[PDB]
């Protein structure tokens, strides 16, 4: 019936059970006397099950007493988990008071099958102009962004949230753990400021606890996703709904940090045995279901900047679309700062985008290329060379770049809750002219800061 | 013009034996690699 | 008894004990003699514990109990001006430190909920970093680099610049031998810095559980600060010690390796320390003191110092701090032995936080020398070749080298919020392009000398308030113009 | 009071014992049967005891008998071993006769606290350019020689004795550890002939023996060290005193070839896990507290011939005074191979040592990085393209390359030319000078093998 516990090391526990009543693999038992829950993940015959700990080590000492739930880790979920900050377990940490809802979802699930993917490869329309012409996003692709050296992650998380929260009907999910505190205290209140902080969850996992609640935690950010997408309207079109990830290192980290004190060899560099199968068991369930679509949104780090770690190796080979940006171009002044050349997708095939999306993103991709190869400073004697043949090139250089540039709603600096969602149409209107050259009169100034391809004319034409 | 032609053949040779060095320090530098993470592999499995 | 125990194994500062079975975690164990030690590892029959002490005194058979008591240290006011050993104790016999608080040493960081961002800022006394990599009350900075690099001297100048800030600094010692910390010491109250600081020292030749256990007792007596409303500063003298002292007292507990023979719980370790630098919110200090401080914000801000050999920032520690810290200072043997000191190599270096750290003038000055510098290191491959270029690249590398000359400053010598201002000012300006490369320093220190002397009410504005108008401005163009002509550098 | 050897295996003897009576840590054993002294070096239940044997291994069995002396190993102080040779346990050597004394210290004690440390401040001038300029000394501190096999650290260890010891009042002590026989027998014949003899306690553990006595035979001279700084004159004043340790390196290096068979898990490349702690023991004891002051110079030796190994690597934060040698000038044939750059001293700072000679320094210092940074263009493209002034900096800088050799007085036999002796105005006045620019048109074939800058005028009108 319970169990006492007879080995403690770091997280690592193992507890004796009675020869018939062994937990299950990853069923959840309670430790009378304290707030701790203990997730099996072994069995070791003679009745022992090694555990990890789900909470922190309040001094737990041999022979303390455990009884068995004898069912996964199971989050409440529902609609009435809109709007609060809840741990691991799913109890609140904002001090509102607690969750009126009585659905409750294990966190263990198998991925679709085979048979009911997606008949189809649509693609989630975005007011960002950039990640919506050089680097096409997939309604039910799984997308990540690698850009470094750069705060703005969370800025540029923000806008996108938010346009999305306007773009999508809600219901989002934000699974931040081991995340910087004070940018998840960014994220809150951002989030308050502008009254959207309705109908999104949050859940956060702080650094200083131990492994267990480390882990586990993007599983409770899926879990509720899902009970959202099934979610249908009498019609019985389910939701859109987005996922965030803030660090998927820091999994595999605890993962690694957990393997060797579990009875598991080591490998490659030192990481674990089981390290595909880990990170698949979670990326297989991003995935567009035939009613409804679940989206993803993480932030990759790549562990010594190289792109050949085994865990951004196992890492690139699950992903649809990679958005990397640098403070290089950020610096010139250009707020959504994203390197266009580096973006890459899989949905940038000519047939799915349309051929003309596909060629005049091409054509883009080599002017700006071309202009990187002969810079100013590359070619000495600086300007006077290639008179329309490489200047023409510079100088729609410099105007795309500058019409990179975007207003958003967020940044109340310097505009009036502007919120330019630009529809898809526009902009490739707006780059045709410009590679036509009809645009060559225009002032390069009038295109920065510019809403739109009309808003660039009036600005053009007001001076 | 008599001067460029020698010139970029004197620096082409001497690009030939710095990459040749390099190289051999390439070479010792991954055996190294390899002999520590096989040693580093084989104590670790010794401890579990 | 199920609370007497015998020692079974004495080797190398580990002891494996036997009994002992109502035995918590990391629960303070009395052995006889007045030696006190930890539980790290309980096996199925038999326990694991390190002895801070000196073990050489311990034999089989020698009884233990355990206490119930998790580690604490005395905190208070009275520490300031006072070196401790790791758990407490003064060694500088001066007499006892009587503080009335003791707290435990590991515990939990404050809620998501209770947090603030970061809006004031902390002055190093240095140009480089006050103007381009700013600092703030709240943030983690780490300063990383190579043996002899000027590494300590930056945190030492820290802690000396924050005389009139009025926010109490906190050093620690890690591994130094014994002199370096006396010297130290010395340095610190020759210059009246000590007043407002505390020191905790394992050296060299103390345990490897002290070297351990020293930055999380820092920590804890650097807390209590922001706790109640005032600010507060620690400085690690090297982590790097810390790692390899856990390392060993990890190896000998017979805990499976992995890269570099580290084993696991590294990430942890520097993880759970460096989570515990935050700005709090002042409901969360009026709640803590139930009433007696209202409206006020505690804060805590930390330095850590890591060092790398020949510069493999790649290594399995490094990149660890790397990613937890939110920003980078990196000193570069290449630019220590080339004379410019402090060697900071500025396109590797970085802070998150930014401006919104920095006062109105310091923000409204930096973006001209940042992009100035910004565009130097990209010519900079093209400098052996000078002849081959249009006159633009030759004022820009002109204008690159004044600046990266201005940046150069003697230690043990901060500079106050105005002497920056006066400086960039005069730099950015084009008040400089008529001197030599050479000389600039004896230019920079003949300016800030003048401008102290005859414009003193309006440095003591610039200082007290950190404001900027049109008036700042005026006055302070009409100064360098003064200075510019009618004296001498 | 008897115990039995139950395992030998190698220089590690492990040792059963009553239950009441095991020899506590560091303790000494006597075998009955023959001549060794074991040592204790871990305990391991069961009233057994790990040792380390201090002697040969051959013809020991399992079964032999084992008394305890209850005390660590002492060894004889005072004024008694002047002008004597010492074994690793204090027995003579030398064939003449026993050592009179009975006061005996032991080897194992703590290091000095903190509150009874000592400032030193006055310099110490040698002799030799390269280390009286850049590297400046100071009494009562530490110095210290990295190099590898077959650089130079002996021949600039007796010239530093030479130059300091010969002509300074006061005692000296001489350990050798783990280093060549030929040169124990050639230093104490050459200190006999000099009539210096009765002024120098020597010890020597060399290369020849067990690790068992190569690993503790730096404490003892340490021991001797130690008691001559705390004694006192009677009503008088106390004398300096002077270390010199011939291989610190082997004291490690005998603990790792003994680690593995303590029992302990390797570390890093091969390293026993209790490294630095190891070496802090040690190198804390040579101190300069507030009774006298010890002036210590230890040579390091630097395996495979990269700083970067752990071993020299931890020992660089030990020493105030720090020389490393290069075996790439060593095959240049510039003698003595002392590496401008990456050599350092705790006291070159404008107050210690004055204005002057800090600008000296750090202008060498600027102009050799200079010439080392510009190697690389040279060696790919050639030397007409650089600038005028670039060209002059590669002159300068070989000029000021040459002018750190130096011939010594100890090294007449191989090179047949004599001594020399600079005093250090001349150096900073050489050093002065060259920088200034006024011997530039001075062939820079003159500048080798001679010392002040008078000697290299007359070698210029020479050629
Ligand atoms: N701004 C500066 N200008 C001139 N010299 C400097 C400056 N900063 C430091 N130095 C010199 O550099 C040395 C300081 O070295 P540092 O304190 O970084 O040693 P370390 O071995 O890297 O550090 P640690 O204290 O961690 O052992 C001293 O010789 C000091 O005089
Ligand atoms: N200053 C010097 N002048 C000439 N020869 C030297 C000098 N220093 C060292 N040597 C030569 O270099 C060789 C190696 O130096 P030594 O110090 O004896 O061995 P190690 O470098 O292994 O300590 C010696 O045989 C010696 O003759
Ligand atoms: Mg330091
Ligand atoms: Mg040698």
């Amino acid at each position: 019936s319970s169990g006492r516990i007879i080995q403690i090391i770091g997280a690592v526990i193992d507890v004796e059970f009675e020869r018939t009543s062994v937990p299950k693999i990853y069923d959840a038992l309670q430790v009378d006397g304290t707030e701790t829950t203990l997730e099996v993940q072994q069995q070791l015959g003679d009745g022992v099950v090694r555990t990890i700990a789900m909470g922190s080590t309040e001094g737990l000492k041999r022979g303390l007493t455990v009884t068995s739930t004898n069912a996964p880790i199971s989050v409440p979920v529902g609609t009435a988990t809109l709007g609060r900050i809840m741990d691991v377990l799913g109890r609140p940490i904002d001090e509102a008071g607690p969750v009126a809802t009585e659905e409750r979802l294990p966190i263990h699930r198998q991925a679709p099958s085979y048979a009911e993917q997606a008949a189809s490869t649509d693609l989630l329309e975005t007011g960002i102009k950039v990640i919506d012409l050089l680097c096409p996003f997939a309604k039910g692709g799984k997308v990540g962004l690698f850009g470094g050296a750069g705060v703005g992650k969370t800025v540029n998380m923000m806008e996108l949230i938010n346009n999305i929260a306007k773009a999508h009907s809600g219901l989002s999910v934000f699974a931040g753990v081991g995340e910087r505190t004070r940018e998840g205290n960014d994220f809150y209140h951002e989030m308050k400021d502008s009254n959207v902080l309705d109908k999104v969850a949050m859940v956060y996992g702080q650094m200083n606890e131990p492994p267990g609640n480390r882990l586990r935690v993007a599983l409770t950010g899926l879990t509720m996703a899902e009970y959202f997408r099934d979610e249908k309207d009498e019609n019985g079109k389910g939701r859109d709904v987005l996922l965030f990830v803030d660090n998927i290192y820091r999994y595999t980290l605890a993962g690694t940090e957990v393997s060797a004190l579990l009875g598991r060899m080591p490998s490659a560099v030192g990481y674990q045995p089981t390290l595909a199968e880990e990170m698949g068991v979670l990326q297989e369930r991003i995935t567009s279901t035939k009613s409804g679509s679940i989206t993803s949104i993480q932030a990759v780090y790549v562990p010594a900047d190289d792109l050949t770690d085994p865990s951004p190796a196992t890492t690139f080979a699950h992903l649809d679309a990679t958005v990397v940006l640098s403070r290089d171009i950020a610096s010139s002044g250009i707020y959504p700062a994203i390197d266009p050349l580096d973006s890459t997708s899989r949905q940038l095939d000519p047939l799915v985008v349309g051929q003309e999306h596909y060629e005049i993103a091409r054509a883009v991709q080599n002017v700006l290329q071309r202009y990187k190869e002969l810079k100013d400073i590359i070619a000495i004697l600086g300007m006077d060379e290639l008179a329309e043949e490489d200047k023409l090139v510079v100088y729609r250089a410099r105007k795309i770049q500058r019409f990179f540039s975007q207003p958003f709603h967020v940044a109340e600096v310097f505009t009036g809750a502007p919120g330019k969602l630009v529809p898809l149409k526009e902009t490739i209107r707006g780059f045709k002219g410009l590679l036509a050259g009809e645009y060559d009169h225009i002032p390069e100034q009038a295109f920065y800061m510019v809403g739109g391809i009309d808003e660039v004319i009036a600005k053009a034409e007001k001076l | 013009q008599s001067a460029r032609m020698v010139a970029m053949k004197a620096a082409t040779d001497n690009a030939g034996q710095l990459i040749k060095d390099l190289q051999l320090i390439y070479n010792k530098l991954r055996q190294a690699a390899i002999t520590q993470e096989i040693s580093e592999i084989v104590g670790g499995a010794a401890a579990v | 008894a199920k609370n007497e125990g015998t020692i079974v194994m004495v080797s190398d500062g580990i002891v494996r004990i036997h009994g002992l079975a109502d035995a918590m975690y990391g629960e303070m164990i009395e052995f006889d003699g007045g030696l006190f030690g930890m539980a790290l590892n309980l096996e199925q029959d038999s326990v694991g514990a390190v002895v801070l002490g000196n073990y050489l005194s311990l034999q089989e058979g020698q009884k233990a109990r355990c206490t119930g008591r998790v580690l604490e240290v005395p905190v208070g006011p009275e520490l300031l001006g006072r070196v401790v050993d790791a758990l407490g104790n003064p060694i500088d016999g001066k007499g006892p430190i009587d503080a009335k608080l003791t707290d435990a040493v590991e515990k939990v960081a404050p809620g998501v909920i209770w947090r603030q961002s970061v809006d004031q800022p902390v002055q190093t006394g240095y140009k480089s970093v006050d103007t381009m990599i700013p600092v703030g009350r709240g943030q983690r900075e780490l300063i990383i680099g190579d043996r002899q690099t000027g590494k300590t001297a930056m945190a030492i100048d820290a802690i000396i610049a924050q005389k009139n800030s009025g926010i109490k600094c906190v050093y620690v010692a890690i591994g130094q031998k014994q002199s370096t910390i006396a010297n130290v010491v010395r340095k610190l109250e020759e210059t009246g810095a000590m007043a407002y600081t505390t020191v905790v020292a394992a050296a060299a030749a103390d345990p490897a559980a002290m070297q351990y256990l020293a930055p999380y007792s820092g920590c804890t007596m650097g807390e209590y600060f922001r706790d109640r409303g005032e600010d507060a500063l620690i400085i690690y003298d090297d982590l790097s010690k810390q790692a390899v002292a856990y390392r060993q007292i990890s190896l000998l507990l017979r805990r499976p390796p992995g890269r570099e023979a580290y084993p696991g719980d590294v990430f942890y370790l520097h993880s759970r320390l460096l989570e515990r630098a935050s700005r709090v919110s002042a409901e969360y200090v009026e709640k803590f003191t139930n009433g007696a401080v209202t409206g006020k914000t505690g804060s805590l801000t930390a330095l850590p110092i890591i060092e790398t050999q020949a510069g493999d920032v790649s290594a399995f520690v490094p990149t660890n701090v790397i990613s937890i810290t939110d920003g980078q200072i990196f000193l570069e043997t290449s630019l220590f032995n080339a004379g410019i000191r402090p060697a900071v190599n500025a396109g590797i270096s970085v802070s998150r936080v930014g401006g919104s750290a920095q006062t109105k003038i310091i923000k409204k000055l930096s973006g001209g020398i940042r992009t100035a510098l910004a565009q130097y290191r990209e010519l900079a491959a093209f400098a052996q070749f000078a002849s081959d270029l249009d006159e633009a690249t030759r004022k820009q590398l002109e204008h690159g080298q004044r600046v990266t000359e201005l940046m150069k400053q003697k230690q043990y010598a901060p500079y106050s919020i105005a002497d920056q201002a006066v400086s960039v000012y005069a730099s950015n300006e084009g008040y400089m392009a008529d001197v030599e490369v050479k000389k600039i320093v004896d230019f920079d220190a003949a300016l800030i000398a003048y401008f102290r002397s005859e414009y003193a009410p309006l440095m003591k504005q610039i200082d007290e308030t950190g404001d900027y108008n049109k008036d700042i401005e005026a006055a302070i163009k009409a100064g360098i113009e003064s200075f510019k002509a009618t004296q001498t550098y």
